[PDB]
């Protein structure tokens, strides 16, 4: 690609005075068509440009051709090539006599080279250019290639600064100089440009009414001829070279303006303060003279719009670019303050500073660190219950610790202490509800790949302070705390489907007499949850021998489950939930029944059972609407005594119509209302899902 | 050895023999072996924990533990040791095809294993169950374990 | 979304104010009514592809074995050989003339080629050995070397008359001597029945001699070029088990020359380099038939230029069946890596040209052909049968129809015979019991048109298989019926995985045949001493329905 166009220029360069009849020629004709399908690179035209002044071997007319056409520069050109071409531009002297004098006439075609691409000259850093600009002014002496650096000169140089008096001396005297014919039409535009630049300048009017002309030159010295064949290659070389870079249309419109501003002429560290900065572009100008006003009152008290108060939370965010976050920081001492405030009701009122401190303590959870640290204690919730319970949300679940890995031990005791506050109060329910956000931080270090024990250990303690007697119970409880467990669950059920975490199975694995709580506890969607972990944990736990703890609690707990659902032989197994059958016989003859035919069998099934008694009635007058038969059920529980009768009662009925289709007794019923049951989509298809699996019977009609 | 919980070896196909060294806690029901592992060898260590068997031939015989103290009884004198004492389950008391069951049992724990030694240990926190298979030719080493009270042949 | 019609809801074009175009409808969605959609025309996917992983188990235990490789029979009810009741076997014997075995042995010259000559070579000095076979019988005193010469004429007897057309026994025999002792009907002379009967008869006849040879106690090469024989015919199916015993028996004896390579040998003898050569065409057909008679039954097995390229294409199939009894899933890259070959060796089969004046070539073109059509239909059915390639679903078509117009071209130029090789049923058994299995829960316009020309391939078959015939159209009825019964009862969704009535009919279909080929009950029974709920509904009514109305026993002989 380039390579061979680096040989080119190098094959012009190793070989001198072999004088051939072509082959010069066919180097040269094969660097007319390589300088505009690759670009020329910087480095190749700083070697270019120098081999043209070395070597006189070529003629001076293809000298000038070459710069003409093979100049088409696709690369940065920085002020390296420039410096290089001002050492070829000059004139020879007493002191230069030994040097090569470079042709006049390629001097001004180089001279006519950059003025095309000045454009895409490097945006200067403000230091060589008073160099640059002196030496280009210097240079603008010489008559040969004055016309061509005067349209130069007018576009570094836009600041008064540039305006120099001695800049102007010569300039003046050029026109004034007799020997020149160019020099007053040269010199008016840029004294024309210098006037816009300082101002009135009523010097500078004096001198241009001194060396005016006829002015018809001068709209022709207005207006600078580029070719246009020279800028529209310019403009595929670009775009070729470096894609998204230097678009075709503003490089055309890059000269023109560069043109237009000739034309106009005619008709015509440092302290910024971050109070008036108002763009951000200018801000990315003024990014190194930013400098920001200690303030405490504004920088946080008032976007994708324009103004001062776009930059709004910026200015809070900058300050942390500017310099490193600390916990000395007027903004991190700010929120401290006002919440210290808040708390003791110092302030006039806590609920509006309360959104806008989050956000800001939503992020930098090291600056979060630091304010859940201090706050987390068990005086800090004597003086208000809300105002604690208001941050917990906040800044909880969003929090990961990494400082020191050791902040477990700090928050058992300090739950502990939310907790112990609700007992002798005697409920309020704020216990479970600040549980919960704890459970979505758990779920956060969870899924961090560090302290994935850490935050397993955390949960198991929640769990047996949440099983207690007060806060959970089957008799006189809160859904608060059954809401803030089934949340657990899913904790549990989902760290079983990732497989990228090797964590610990006997934290997956739950406690062994824990599951009696949840078992016996007749809430309808808690035992849906038990379901969906058994589930999932039977997933898992396949590779483990016959004989081990984890696998035994497991298929006792599939046996005793099935059993209290549908299974219906208690009395026959040896133990249910670690208690023995017979104490529930015991209890059986002591309770008193109207009409007990088979007082055992109505209380032990999917019917029987309180959770899921009276949605099992629900589901039925579903069907029979449906059905329309010819009788509906009028009892309000499904057992076998209620179902024999009904069907007793009517069996002369029955031998015709009967009931619901697909059904000739209740052990057919209880099967049919549960395919409905798994049929829709509802909380409870968990239920049926797992009774599916672990009833031999109907997985035979199931493939493999 | 099961610092993580479980321990495997069902990726290493090839595997015929394992050595055991200068451990202070060894729990077999948590080791898991692969399809042709033979051959296990411990030595000088510390705490061991056999596969938990007694209680998979209680419920097939359904009889309580303290009945079935009484029932078991008190070529081996070729390497009789006065460290440990032999006991068998009773023939006479269990039916045939019962005790069959029973056999079949014991080798739910013993799929593929052949050799088994027991070498400077200290304690044992369970009943020691071995086939009679095994323990007829002479493959079961239980050498230097003054700390161990009985052995259960069945 | 699934678009494919673009047609607006019909309930719904009475007010088509919108067209959602979701299923059911976006518009009955909006109208909360899914029965209404129903009544429409209006233009689930999870459970196929377990039942395609299912079916090679199917194909397996019902196909493979249990329709040809079965045989039950009960030791009591079974009567014992006993002396004197060999004459039937004598008597076939006298029924046979000199003049009429020689037209048989004319026949085998051109048109039984490319079969026998795997295994004894030319028939030449066969007709020394007839002459000989003649002369012997007269004379009373017999000799071993003598008697298996007269044991392996009787097995070339077998085969001509198993192949040779109806329309060329009517003149060579002549039946009215055979309807006084089979006790038949005298309507029939040759059409069914008839021609089967005496195959048997001859082809115990030949293993009569064995046992009349002793060959219990004196082993020779002879006994393997026997067997490979039978083979040719339909012998080995009807008696799977005698057949097993008997390939045992072969592989003993064949073992004993201990040949590790039958190459030629430039040092060894002219004579014993080229028996070495002829010893390796016998060795590649014992290995081929001890692949197509693998199964359960038999534990024992033993691992020029058309004989080798015969052989190794079945070893090309033999990859891809190693498969179907195995759950395994095989690599793509193995499983696509056949294909490369198979085009490869498909353009050897055709690369000689044909020659029309002798059918020997025409045969051994037509069985080469076959070869590849088989097996080139199992490795596109292997890509669907797991993989679910959109591309496989074309050719396994494409392919299939290959084999349906191959037997049908060869009923038009005397080739009538060419159609009773053994093998014919092999291919097309598994061809429509894959289709007639797809067409149950995938429909299809092309599996159609497909189905129709397979059952009356079928009943185009010549009468000489018999009861072959018979199961197979029973069970293609089976398969019929079972999508009468699929669309009839709704399916059922648990949320995970699907019940139906006729997936315990399937699943009941393998485990009754699996209990036919179980030793457990006769090793009791052959000690002599050791042998004296939660039903969901409306389910069981079903099943049994279809299982007392078809028995899977019934093709079971």
């Amino acid at each position: 690609m380039s390579l061979i166009l680096d040989d080119i220029i190098l094959s012009l360069t190793n070989a001198n005075e072999r004088t051939p009849p072509q082959a010069l020629k066919t180097t040269l004709s094969l660097l007319y068509e390589k300088s505009k399908q690759y670009g020329l690179s910087s480095p190749q035209l700083q070697a270019l440009v120098r081999l043209l002044c070395e070597t006189s071997i070529i003629d001076t007319v293809t000298k000038v051709y070459i710069v003409e056409n093979c100049f088409l520069p696709d690369g940065y050109l920085t002020k390296e090539l420039l410096l290089e071409i001002i050492n070829h531009l000059g004139t020879p002297t007493v002191f230069s006599r030994y040097r090569i004098q470079t042709p006049p006439v390629l001097q001004s075609a180089l001279c006519k080279w950059l003025v095309h691409v000045y454009f895409l000259f490097p945006v200067h850093s403000e230091r060589e250019h008073n160099i640059s600009s002196s030496i280009w002014l210097h240079l603008w002496q010489f008559s040969f290639l004055q016309k061509w650096i005067t349209p130069l000169v007018i576009w570094q140089a836009t600041t008064p600064v540039d305006v120099k008096p001695w800049k102007l001396s010569i300039i003046k005297r050029c026109a004034m100089h007799p020997g020149y014919r160019d020099a007053p039409g040269s010199a008016t535009l840029i004294l024309q440009r210098f006037q816009c630049l300082v101002g009135a300048s009523s010097q500078i009017t004096e001198s241009i009414i001194t060396i005016n002309c006829n002015r018809k030159t001068l709209k022709s010295h207005r207006n600078l001829k580029l070719d246009a064949h020279f800028l529209s290659i310019l403009k595929r070389i670009l775009s070729r070279a470096h894609p998204a870079n230097f678009p075709a249309d503003t490089v055309q419109n890059t000269i023109d303006m560069y043109l237009s501003e000739i034309h106009q002429l005619g008709a015509d560290d440092s302290t910024v303060s971050l109070w008036d900065v108002t763009s951000l572009e200018q801000l990315a100008q003024n990014w190194p003279q930013l400098h920001i006003p200690n303030d405490v009152d504004y920088m946080m008290k008032p976007r994708k719009v324009m103004s001062r108060d776009s930059l709004k939370h910026l200015y809070s965010s900058i300050i942390l670019i500017k310099n490193s976050r600390d916990e000395s920081s007027s903004p991190y001492e700010w929120c401290i303050w006002q919440l210290k405030r808040c708390f003791a009701h110092q302030i006039e009122t806590p609920q509006e500073v309360i959104p806008i401190i989050i956000s800001v303590s939503s992020m930098d959870n090291k600056l979060s660190s630091r304010i859940i640290q201090t706050f987390c204690n068990l005086k800090y919730l004597k003086l208000d219950e809300l105002t604690l319970k208001k941050v917990c949300g906040g800044i909880l679940p969003l929090w990961k610790p990494e400082l020191i890995s050791g902040t477990r031990e700090f928050f058992v005791k300090f739950m502990a202490s939310i907790f112990m506050w609700s007992t002798r109060d005697g409920n309020n329910c704020t216990f479970s509800e600040t549980c919960f956000y704890v459970l979505q931080m758990i779920t956060n270090w969870v899924l961090d790949d560090k302290l994935i024990a850490l935050g397993l250990t955390l949960l198991h303690d929640m769990q047996s302070l949440l099983t207690l007697d007060k806060i959970f119970n089957n008799a006189t409880s809160n859904r608060f705390s059954t809401m803030a467990f089934i949340s657990s669950l899913d904790i549990l059920t989902q760290l079983s489907k990732q497989t990228k975490s090797d964590y610990a199975i006997q934290y997956l694995i739950v406690g062994p007499d824990i599951m009696n709580k949840v078992f016996s506890s007749d809430d309808p969607l808690l035992l849906s949850a038990a379901c969906r972990y058994l589930v999932a944990t039977k997933n898992k736990l396949m590779q483990y021998p016959s004989t081990n703890k984890f696998v035994r609690m497991q298929n006792q707990y599939i046996m005793d489950l099935t059993n209290y659902l549908y299974r219906n032989k208690v009395l026959s197994s040896k133990s249910l939930f670690g208690v023995s059958p017979d104490f529930f016989k015991q209890i059986l003859e002591n309770l008193y029944i109207p009409t007990a035919d088979f007082k055992n069998a109505k209380f032990f099934t999917i019917t029987g059972i309180p959770a899921l008694s009276y949605i099992c009635i629900i589901i039925l007058r579903r069907l029979e609407t449906a059905e329309n038969t010819k009788i509906k059920f009028t009892s309000g529980i499904i057992n076998e005594e209620t179902f024999n009768n009904f069907f007793r009662v009517h069996h002369d009925e029955i031998g015709q119509h009967g009931w619901i289709k697909g059904v000739n007794n209740i052990h057919d019923l209880r099967v049919k209302i549960l395919m409905h049951l798994s049929n829709t989509a509802n909380p409870y298809r968990d239920i049926a899902a797992f009774l599916f699996t672990y009833l031999k019977s109907l997985s035979k009609y199931s493939v493999q | 050895i099961s610092r993580t919980g479980l321990a495997d070896f069902t990726r290493w196909d090839n595997l015929q023999k394992l050595v055991l060294s200068r451990v202070a806690y060894i729990d077999l029901n948590s080791i898991v072996f692969p399809k042709n592992f033979k051959s296990l060898t411990m030595k000088r260590v510390s705490k061991i924990k056999w596969w938990n068997i007694e209680e998979n031939i209680l419920k097939e015989l359904k009889v309580d533990k303290r009945t079935f103290k009484s029932l078991y009884i008190k070529f081996t004198k070729f390497f009789n040791l006065r460290h440990t004492r032999i006991k068998e389950l009773d023939k006479s008391e269990i039916n045939q095809i019962t005790y069959l069951r029973c056999q079949a049992i014991v080798w739910l724990s013993f799929r593929t294993l052949n050799h088994i030694k027991l070498q400077n240990v200290s304690e044992v926190f369970n009943n020691i169950i071995v086939p009679r298979a095994l323990f007829d030719s002479k493959r079961v080493e239980i050498y230097r374990c003054e700390k161990i009270s009985q052995v259960l042949v069945i | 979304t699934q678009l494919k019609s673009k047609h607006p809801c019909s309930v719904c074009t009475r007010r088509k104010v919108k067209c959602d175009r979701m299923i059911p409808c976006g518009n009955c969605r909006k109208r909360g009514q899914d029965s209404e959609c129903m009544k429409s025309t209006k233009l689930s996917k999870e459970y196929l592809p377990d039942l395609l992983l299912f079916w090679q188990n199917y194909e397996y235990w019902i196909t493979n074995i249990g329709l040809y490789k079965t045989k039950q029979r009960d030791l009591t009810r079974t009567p014992a050989n006993l002396d004197t009741d060999t004459e039937e076997c004598m008597f076939w014997m006298n029924y046979l003339q000199k003049d009429q075995s020689f037209q048989l042995m004319n026949f085998a010259m051109e048109n039984l080629g490319a079969l026998y000559f795997g295994s004894i070579g030319d028939i030449s000095e066969l007709y020394l050995r007839v002459e000989q076979y003649w002369d012997r019988r007269a004379d009373k005193n017999h000799s071993v070397d003598g008697k298996y010469w007269d044991a392996l004429i009787w097995s070339v007897f077998t085969m001509c008359i198993y192949y040779m057309p109806v329309e060329k026994l009517a003149e060579i025999f002549s039946v009215y001597p055979l309807h006084e002792y089979l006790g038949s009907n005298k309507r029939l002379n040759w059409e069914d029945g008839m021609q089967l009967v005496m195959c048997q008869n001859f082809a115990r006849c030949s293993l009569f001699q064995l046992k009349q040879c002793d060959f219990m106690a004196h082993p020779d090469i002879r006994l393997v070029q026997a067997y490979l024989i039978l083979a040719t015919t339909t012998f080995p199916y009807d008696e799977p088990l005698l057949a097993n015993s008997l390939l045992t028996q072969c592989i003993h004896t064949f073992k004993n020359f201990h040949v590790d390579d039958f190459r030629p040998l430039l040092n060894d003898d002219p004579v014993e380099s080229i028996a070495k050569v002829t010893l390796g065409r016998i060795f590649y057909r014992l290995c081929g038939c001890d692949y197509l008679q693998s199964g359960p039954r038999k534990p024992i097995a033993l691992h020029n230029s058309t004989e080798v390229l015969y052989w190794k294409i079945i070893s090309l199939d033999r990859d891809l069946d190693q498969y179907l009894n195995k759950s395994s899933k095989p690599p793509l890259k193995t499983l696509d890596a056949i294909r490369r070959e198979l085009d490869i060796f498909q353009y050897k089969v055709d690369s000689l040209e044909e020659d029309f004046r002798s059918n020997n070539s025409r045969f051994q073109k037509f069985i080469a052909l076959f070869q590849i059509s088989t097996v080139s239909w199992k490795l596109f059915k292997m890509y669907l049968i797991y993989y679910d390639t959109a591309d496989s679903l074309l050719k396994v078509i494409h392919y299939s129809k290959v084999i349906i117009s191959l037997i049908v071209n060869n009923f038009h130029a005397k080739s009538e015979f060419f159609n009773r090789h053994p093998m014919v049923m092999q291919t097309i058994t598994r061809v429509v019991s894959f289709i007639s299995f797809y067409q149950i829960f995938v429909e299809s316009a092309a599996v159609k048109q497909l189905l129709v020309d397979l059952t009356e391939l079928t009943a185009n078959l010549p009468t000489i298989f018999g009861s072959k015939l018979d199961k197979l159209v029973y069970l293609t009825e089976r398969l019929s019926k079972l999508k009468l019964l699929w669309d009839k009862v709704q399916l059922l969704d648990s949320g995970d995985s699907f019940y139906h009535p006729v997936f315990k009919i399937l699943q009941n279909d393998i485990k009754i045949i699996e209990l036919k080929n179980d030793e457990m009950f006769s090793l009791i029974k052959g000690l002599g001493s050791l042998v004296p709920n939660t039903e969901p509904s409306d389910f069981r009514t079903i099943v049994e329905e279809f299982q007392s109305e078809y028995n899977i026993s019934d093709i079971l002989s």
